[PDB]
């Protein structure tokens, strides 16, 4: 388990940490969401290439197919929250507190 | 599978990629083909409870082949001890490992 | 903490349309050179 | 120096990863992702994954383009932030750089790191395997079998993406 | 939303959940979750109220985070095992990552502050679909992987759910909010028995599905969303709220109503496993769930509440909608105790 | 005929691109089943020796398997030369 | 957990054939037909034993038979072969498509001077059979003892004793 | 014209591959000797490099199985020169 | 090696041209030469406020469609299989849904740019 | 001998765009009955040098509202991307023999648009943000057709290697088998490089700038030399992909002469259409691709997946 595995695993942790610390931006939040996807794609690519799991080389592709699909969903949701509330800071949508 | 429709309906949907020793395209074997082949042939129909205790060394060889955890650890010790021994000056690499 | 709306719809918030407004001249080569053409646009449709 | 570019490339991947995870302005976040995405493509290329490397390059670039194409569309701040700007982003940024630089120091000075899992520093060139590939690249034939061995995956992926266009319009339509 | 698109949108949700319960490959399980999330977000914001947008939004970030963590935990399992099959997880960190990865989809432990107001903002129709159907998929994954589960973590997940769910419901007026906390309370009950006997949580799931279904389409018929709005239904529809008493009592587990069958049968199973202190605990803290059930029962028809004169022509008109299996759902949700040994059909 | 011919002519006037694209899109699916060279394409792909033809041990009673590559028995693909 | 029986360095001291890749690429078809027997035997050892450490000698026979093939070609058609492989070597991809004329000189040379016929298309790709006298390895993978099967499920089914036997349910 | 030329290219590729199959036995035969030679050289040097260590019995198979596992490239070239490492691991990938 | 040397040379060449761009021509500047250009008269204050365009729907479908082209990219190596019937059926299947998604996107306003 | 090779590519490339600006006006003028530059040197053979030297000695200035860092890096992005993209082009023998050369050029060409809006966004100008937002959706929508057109044509290649086009169209030009795809390929190349049936990226008539909004002597020179280099290649890529040429392995000079001639003829056509058509409005150029190019694009794709199968002409993978 060489150091490149450490780099991208520790990377995904900061993607997890980055997502879980929304400061003032939904768009920057979605950035960290797609950020997670890099490390998962990159680690998955390293795994099935190292192990010569040739039939499983499709798995990183199918990750990406369902990757941007969420990415489109996030921005489409971001379209209306910014459209009808003006901005994208995740603090002005607290009307559901009650 | 929770509700195994693949077994009942008698078709394959994902039981072709779940393992490394399946029919890969153009018979390209995986790295640890033999190691997992023995492991699966070891614990087949024996149950997960019995598999985790009986087919244990076969899994350990297979898991090691996947990561080379101990083998790389062995190589790490060879290089580190060689480095300090060469640096101190006891012995020098033989000419075959120079060119 | 105020009660939730009865129809489950809050009143629309403050209007958020800015409607970017610029002057299309007079430096613009296609604005005949002497037009201070100012337009209001719905984002891209004037 | 050319000992093994895997760590160096992955380091820039993490530093670029640190960037947009610190919550900059969204446009600067795209740059922070792109450098990580570009160098991430470099990591996979170095490992033999030639097709997959350029694959994530092309898709992501288009993906993140519409990302920060959107940010300047309706998510822009009238006074945009920057890497320095607010102390929060400054604090979030410098925290990431000092963090990763601590782990790599913790990584390269004993080579027996045991955080969560085990990580021993001996060189990612080692895990490579000796053997030819005939007259075909293994990765290309693996992802080519999607139309022969993965007919089930094609159906679910195709249907989901088709539904993906339905939801996008349905969500964004409104009224 | 046009009717035809709505149907296909629903079918995608059912297909996404069905993919989870039939696939043996971890990637496909993740795909089934992804399709489930993707087809559901439009369903929540069907009416396009301002509330639904962030209600659907809070759904998205929570479950996307859960899906991404689930993908990561899968990847480590592949790294240390080279397997995609749903048998067990050969890295303890991989398992200890999926429990929360699946938990936020279920909403059990402090990964639950999304459940209340996502139920509140969205309509009652999708609220029913959210709290009943969206739990078969994550629970089905848990049932399959039930072997290699850390009992200390999984039990704490459920114990926290019962305590918070019961405690939170005591301070809710909006009927949807109380249902969410009550659902969270039942979340712990099903998941507490998960390590011991997976047959039991299936039984509790089936009973809870009938409880939440029958309760909700009674709320749909009453066309009420707050406790006060429900109160007036005694003037118009006395039988609906009178039936709502028995379902509320059953939902609280007050026997011999059908709602006792899970709470009873579960307690019997864990005492077989020398677990005694914990079963006594949820027996105690199920009572706070019962409290706001009775308060709902008191406010609905156990005590007739002040009415509104605008109800005359309301009595002049009958419902045109046609809830089906409602007469059936009440029967299973109230009186199936004599057929308790039928749990062996699941086994 | 009258309903169809009027529709095709009208579409051929207003939106020539769509009626065009639907044409080649239509032909792209139905000829490949009809055409007889599809089996040849399978045979050409099958006949390509990416891997080694690993020898199989001769315990006798294998008349069809050749003992030498130049032996007459075995899969002969002279049809490729003619084709 | 054991030892690794690496063979003696002496065993890895056989004649090492020395021709450039273009030389082998030029010989190709003629080499394959007139040197198949030692080639097939060695690889069958490779596939059966799954251990080159058990198949060095079969590798040696390949080198010796390869030498004789190349020893004959110098003795008879050294010049046209030297002309041919040089023409292959110039190309960056080593294609037979560009050196048909030199090939025409080469094959006719070995045909009327060494009795060699170029194998037809696909002939070299056929599956061959050999009569190696080594025994078939009983355990090529060195598999350990297979686990005993779990107690087989059998017997006749009769009504459950005293019904469900759960609490007050007599039946 | 494209149809005929592509068929000819397919015939050429068959000839190309058939040429490759002919020399595979030699390349396999020599490479196994080189790999065994490299491992043997590593083992002798490992014995010399560790003789005063507490317990490093020469050449213990980490895998419990007695069959041969396709060796790591690391354990082959590990103590060899830096140029040997780069030309071996990132040789084909970097050759552009 | 070869690829990174080429990448390095290009960025050094580009950066050197910047360096001689901003240093060889000396500067005599003031606060009015740095003013933003607005075709003469004073800007009203813009260029960072939300400038909402209309092709957002088709901008995001490009991202969906760009994933289709990723899925059908491996086709050149997919044709080199022994079961082209299944490969042909699946290859056309992805194209059909890609066409179907565009067609349904077309019919419901879709490509039309909001006013 | 690799630094010499690289500098034997960079210098000729920058000199090619250098005098393309002279063969622009001297061709544009002659097509509009003018004469073009013929004063600076004989026949204008020194005008671009006079243009270039001025554009590295007249005062550069960052905008007062600029973002310095992104303002400076965008010219770096444009120029380095343009140069690095010529790398796998298979002039007889390509400089870098990439196995996936086609995918490489697609990826980096999709990156040359980050320069245009990073310049636009950092410039903090109303015309800058408009031009930046015009260009991005312009290129990516034109990119969907770019990817599929390349795939459909390359299905007869059997691989993405650029060298194999020499072998593929050895006897017959590729355009004779894919001319319908050739037309949309040429139009898309006109659109990715922003020439002038769709030069709306600059939009000089309606946006005065947008390629380089406040960009000055140095940075303006880059954003020009980074897109005129793309002009020469996108026709070199068209030439290599569709109009093949005889390539004797012993005398590559004949192929280089032929290859250069096709690029020169194609480049003239880029200049030729530039002064023969009006400007597409934004919705029109988007409507042309999303509503007329794409339906034909997918249809001809399905044709080219099936075509080798029905005719048993699957090209060799190697
Ligand atoms: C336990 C096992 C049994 C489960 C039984 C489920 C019982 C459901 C009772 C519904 C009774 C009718 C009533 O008063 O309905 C209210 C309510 C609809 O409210 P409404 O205001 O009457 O709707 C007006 C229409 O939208 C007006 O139409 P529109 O113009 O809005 O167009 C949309 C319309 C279009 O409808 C159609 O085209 C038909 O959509 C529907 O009608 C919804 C259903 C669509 C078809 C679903 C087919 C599923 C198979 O029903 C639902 O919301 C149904 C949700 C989806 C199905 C149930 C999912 C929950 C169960 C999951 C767990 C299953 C067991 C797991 C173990
Ligand atoms: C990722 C790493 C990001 C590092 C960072 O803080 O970037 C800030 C950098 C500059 O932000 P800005 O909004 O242009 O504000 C610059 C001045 O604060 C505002 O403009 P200024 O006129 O003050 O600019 C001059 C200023 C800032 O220095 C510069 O403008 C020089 C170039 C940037 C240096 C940083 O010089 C100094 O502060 C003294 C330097 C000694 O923003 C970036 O996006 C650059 C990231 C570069 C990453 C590596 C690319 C290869
Ligand atoms: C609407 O539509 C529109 C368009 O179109 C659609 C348009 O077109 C246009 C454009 C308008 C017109 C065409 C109208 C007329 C206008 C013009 C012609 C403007 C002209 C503009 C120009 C920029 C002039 C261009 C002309 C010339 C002659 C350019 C010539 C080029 C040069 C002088 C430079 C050439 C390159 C050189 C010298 C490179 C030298 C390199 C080296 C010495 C080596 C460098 C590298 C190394 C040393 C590498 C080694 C170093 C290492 C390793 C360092 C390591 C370091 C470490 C720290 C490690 C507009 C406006 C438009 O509105
Ligand atoms: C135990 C079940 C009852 C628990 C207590 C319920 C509340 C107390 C009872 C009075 C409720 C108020 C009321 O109006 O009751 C009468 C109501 C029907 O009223 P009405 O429409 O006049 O009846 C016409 C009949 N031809 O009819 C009803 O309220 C019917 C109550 C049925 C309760 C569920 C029974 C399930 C099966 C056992």
């Amino acid at each position: 388990m060489p150091l490149v595995y450490m780099n991208i695993i520790m990377a995904f942790a900061i993607a997890l940490a980055g997502l879980l610390m929304y400061r003032s931006h939904l768009m920057s939040s979605l950035l960290c969401l797609e950020g997670m996807m890099l490390s998962l794609f990159i680690m998955s690519t390293l795994i099935i290439l190292n192990t010569h799991f040739t039939l499983a080389n499709m798995m990183p592709i199918i990750l990406l197919v369902f990757a941007a699909c969420e990415a489109a969903l996030g921005l489409s949701l971001l379209v209306m929250v910014s459209n009808t509330y003006g901005t994208d800071y995740v603090q002005n949508l607290n009307l559901l507190q009650c | 599978p929770f509700f195994d429709v693949q077994k009942r309906l008698g078709l394959d949907l994902d039981r072709w990629m779940t393992i490394q020793s399946a029919e890969q395209p153009h018979k390209i074997p995986g790295r640890c083909h033999a190691f997992e082949k023995e492991w699966i042939e070891c614990a087949h129909g024996i149950g997960g409870i019995r598999a985790e205790k009986e087919c244990k060394i076969e899994f350990d060889d297979f898991v090691e082949c996947l990561l080379r955890q101990k083998t790389m650890k062995r190589l790490s010790a060879i290089k580190r001890q060689r480095d300090k021994l060469i640096k101190e000056g006891k012995y020098t690499p033989p000419p075959h490992h120079l060119g | 903490w105020k009660p939730p709306p009865w129809n489950d719809v809050d009143p629309p918030k403050d209007t958020l349309v800015s409607n970017l407004t610029l002057n299309f001249g007079p430096q613009h080569p296609a604005a005949h050179g002497v037009l201070r053409l100012v337009m209001e646009l719905s984002g891209e449709m004037v | 120096m050319t000992m093994y570019i895997a760590f160096i490339l992955s380091t820039i991947f993490v530093i670029g990863f640190v960037g947009f995870s610190s919550k900059p302005s969204p446009i600067y976040g795209g740059l922070g992702l792109i450098v990580s995405g570009g160098v991430g493509c470099g990591i996979v290329l170095n490992f033999g994954g030639s097709f997959l490397g350029l694959m994530v390059f092309l898709i992501y670039l288009g993906g993140m383009l519409v990302v920060f194409g959107y940010t300047t569309a309706m998510a822009t701040e009238m006074y945009p932030e920057v890497w320095v700007s607010n102390k929060t982003v400054f604090g979030a940024f410098v925290s990431g750089l000092m963090m990763e630089f601590c782990m790599v120091y913790y990584a390269l000075k004993e080579e027996e790191v045991e955080i969560i899992f085990k990580f021993n520093g001996l060189g990612d060139w080692v895990i490579y395997d000796t053997g030819d590939s005939g007259f075909f690249s293994e990765e290309a034939m693996g992802i080519a079998a999607l139309y022969s061995y993965g007919t089930w995956l094609v159906i679910v992926t195709g249907w989901s993406l088709l539904i993906g266009v339905v939801v996008i319009m349905e969500i964004t339509r409104g009224n | 939303m046009n009717p035809i698109i709505y149907t296909t949108l629903i079918m995608t949700v059912m297909s996404g959940t069905m993919l989870v319960m039939i696939s043996s490959h971890w990637l496909l399980i993740w795909i089934g979750f992804e399709m489930n999330l993707l087809a559901m977000i439009p369903v929540l914001m069907k009416n396009f109220n301002p509330r639904a947008t962030e209600a659907a939004t809070k759904y998205f970030l929570t479950q996307a985070t859960a899906s991404m963590m689930l993908m990561m935990a899968i990847i480590i399992n592949l790294l240390y095992s080279g397997q995609w099959t749903i048998t067990k997880m050969f890295n303890p960190v991989a398992m200890t990552m999926m429990t929360m990865a699946l938990a936020m989809k279920l909403g059990l432990s402090p990964f639950h502050f999304w459940v209340p107001e996502v139920t509140q903002g969205i309509s009652l129709q999708a609220g029913l679909l959210l709290l009943t159907w969206q739990k078969l998929a994550p629970l089905s994954v848990l049932c399959q992987i039930s072997q290699s589960i850390n009992p200390n973590l999984m039990l704490t997940m459920a114990m926290l759910s019962i305590l918070i769910g019961g405690w939170g419901g005591l301070n809710q007026t909006q009927l949807r909010k109380i249902m969410a906390y009550s659902s969270i309370a039942h979340m712990g009950w099903m998941t507490a028995v998960l390590p011991y006997n997976t047959t039991m949580t299936i039984l509790n799931l089936l009973i809870y599905i009938t409880m939440t279904l029958a309760m909700f389409m009674l709320l749909i018929h009453s066309s009420a969303t707050t406790t006060l709005s429900l109160s007036h239904t005694w003037n118009k529809m006395p039988v609906i709220t009178s039936l709502m008493m028995v379902t509320l009592l059953s939902m609280g587990g007050l026997p011999p109503l059908s709602g006792f069958m899970p709470k009873w049968m579960i307690i019997q199973e864990m005492t077989k496993n020398e677990s005694i202190i914990m079963p006594t605990l949820m027996a105690m803290t199920a009572l706070l769930n019962l409290y706001f059930y009775m308060r709902l029962a008191y406010s609905s028809s156990l005590t007739m509440f002040p009415s509104t004169n605008n109800m005359k022509m309301k009595w002049q008109f009958e419902h045109t909608k046609q809830m089906k299996l409602l007469p059936t759902m009440i029967v299973l949700s109230t009186l199936v105790l004599p057929m308790t040994p039928a749990l062996s059909s699941l086994n | 005929a009258g309903r169809i011919a009027s529709f095709l002519k009208n579409a051929w006037a207003k939106e020539p691109v769509l009626v065009a694209s639907f044409a080649i899109g239509g032909l792209a699916i139905i000829l490949p089943s009809l055409s007889p060279y599809t089996n040849y394409a399978i045979r050409i792909n099958r006949a390509t020796p990416y891997n080694y033809p690993v020898p199989l041990r001769d315990d006798g009673n294998m008349p069809d398997v050749p003992s030498h590559p130049q032996d007459p028995q075995g899969p002969s693909l002279e049809w490729l030369k003619n084709l | 957990p054991g030892i690794v029986e690496l063979p003696t360095l002496e065993d890895l001291k056989v004649q090492e054939v020395k021709v450039s890749s273009s030389v082998l690429k030029a010989a190709a078809h003629h080499y394959g037909a007139q040197c198949d027997k030692p080639n097939k035997e060695f690889m069958l050892c490779r596939w059966e034993e799954k251990d080159p450490r058990r198949c060095l000698e079969e590798g040696k026979l390949v080198n010796q038979c390869a030498l004789d093939f190349f020893r004959q070609i110098k003795r008879h058609c050294a010049e046209p072969f030297t002309e041919y492989w040089t023409c292959i070597d110039y190309s960056g991809l080593q294609l037979f498509r560009h050196c048909r004329k030199q090939q025409a000189k080469f094959d006719e040379c070995v045909l009327d001077k060494l009795g060699w016929v170029r194998p037809d298309l696909g002939e070299l790709s056929k599956v061959t059979k050999v009569k190696t006298d080594r025994p078939l390895p009983e355990n090529p993978y060195h598999s350990r003892a297979r686990p005993e099967p779990n107690p087989e499920a059998e017997g006749d089914l009769k009504p459950a004793k005293h019904g469900s036997r759960l609490f007050f349910w007599t039946m | 014209s494209m149809m005929k030329w592509n068929r000819e290219r397919r015939r050429l590729q068959i000839e190309d591959f058939e040429a490759r199959i002919a020399l595979m036995p030699l390349f396999q035969a020599e490479k196994d000797r080189r790999v065994l030679q490299m491992l043997r050289e590593n083992l002798e040097e490992e014995a010399i490099i560790m003789k005063d260590v507490p317990d490093w019995k020469v050449g213990e198979s980490v895998f419990h199985t007695t069959r041969w596992v396709t060796p790591m490239m690391g354990e082959l070239y590990g103590l060899r020169t830096n140029e040997e490492i780069l030309s071996a691991t990132y040789g084909f990938i970097w050759y552009t | 090696m070869n690829i990174m040397l080429t990448l390095l040379t290009n960025v050094t060449l580009a950066s050197l041209l910047v360096l001689i761009a901003f240093w060889l021509p000396q500067l005599n500047a003031y606060s009015e030469k740095t003013s933003p250009y607005e075709c003469g008269f004073d800007p009203m204050g813009s260029a960072r406020l939300p400038f909402s365009m209309k092709f957002f729907l088709v901008a995001i479908t490009f991202l969906l469609f760009d994933l289709e082209i990723a899925l059908l990219l491996p086709l050149p190596w997919a044709s080199q299989t022994n079961n082209l019937k299944t490969m042909l059926t699946m290859a056309l299947f992805l194209l059909i849904l890609l066409a179907a998604s565009l067609a349904y996107e077309w019919t419901q306003k879709g490509l039309e740019w909001a006013e | 001998m690799f630094m010499i090779n690289i500098l034997s590519l960079i210098i000729p490339i920058l000199l090619a765009v250098a005098f393309l600006t002279l063969v622009e006006r001297k061709v544009l003028g002659y097509m509009q009955l003018r004469k073009g530059p013929n004063v600076v040197g004989p026949y204008g053979l020194l005008q671009p040098i006079a243009d270039a030297l001025k554009l590295v000695t007249k005062e550069p200035l960052r905008p007062g509202t600029s973002s310095i860092s992104m303002f400076i890096i965008a010219p770096i992005l444009g120029l380095s991307l343009a140069l690095t993209m010529w790398v796998p082009l298979p002039m007889p023998y390509p400089l870098i023999n990439m196995n996936l050369g086609v995918l490489f050029m697609l990826a980096m060409s999709s990156l040359a648009v980050y320069s245009i809006l990073w310049s636009g966004w950092a410039s903090n100008s109303k015309y800058a943000l408009i031009g930046a937002l015009r260009a991005v959706a312009q290129t990516i929508s034109y990119e969907v057709t770019l990817a599929i057109i390349l795939l459909s044509v390359l299905l007869m290649n059997g691989s993405y290697t650029l060298s194999t086009l020499i072998t593929t169209q050895e006897h017959i030009w590729m355009i004779f088998t894919s001319w319908p795809l050739a037309m949309m390929w040429f139009i898309s190349t006109l659109a990715e490089t922003n020439r002038a049936p769709f030069d709306l990226t600059e939009g000089e008539s309606e946006l005065v700038s947008g390629f380089n909004v406040e960009y000055a002597a140095g940075p303006f020179a880059m954003f020009f030399m980074a897109e005129y280099a793309n002009i020469i290649m996108m026709n070199a890529f068209t030439a290599i992909l569709f109009l093949g040429a005889s390539h004797d392995p012993h005398t590559p000079e004949l192929y280089t002469i032929n290859f250069v001639l096709k690029t020169l003829a194609l480049t003239i056509t880029f200049l030729w259409i530039r002064a023969s058509y009006p400007r597409f409005r934004y919705d029109q150029l988007m409507h042309l691709l999303w509503k007329s190019f794409l339906p034909l694009t997918l249809a001809l794709c399905m044709w080219h997946i099936s075509l080798p199968i029905m005719t048993a002409s699957i090209p060799p993978q190697s």
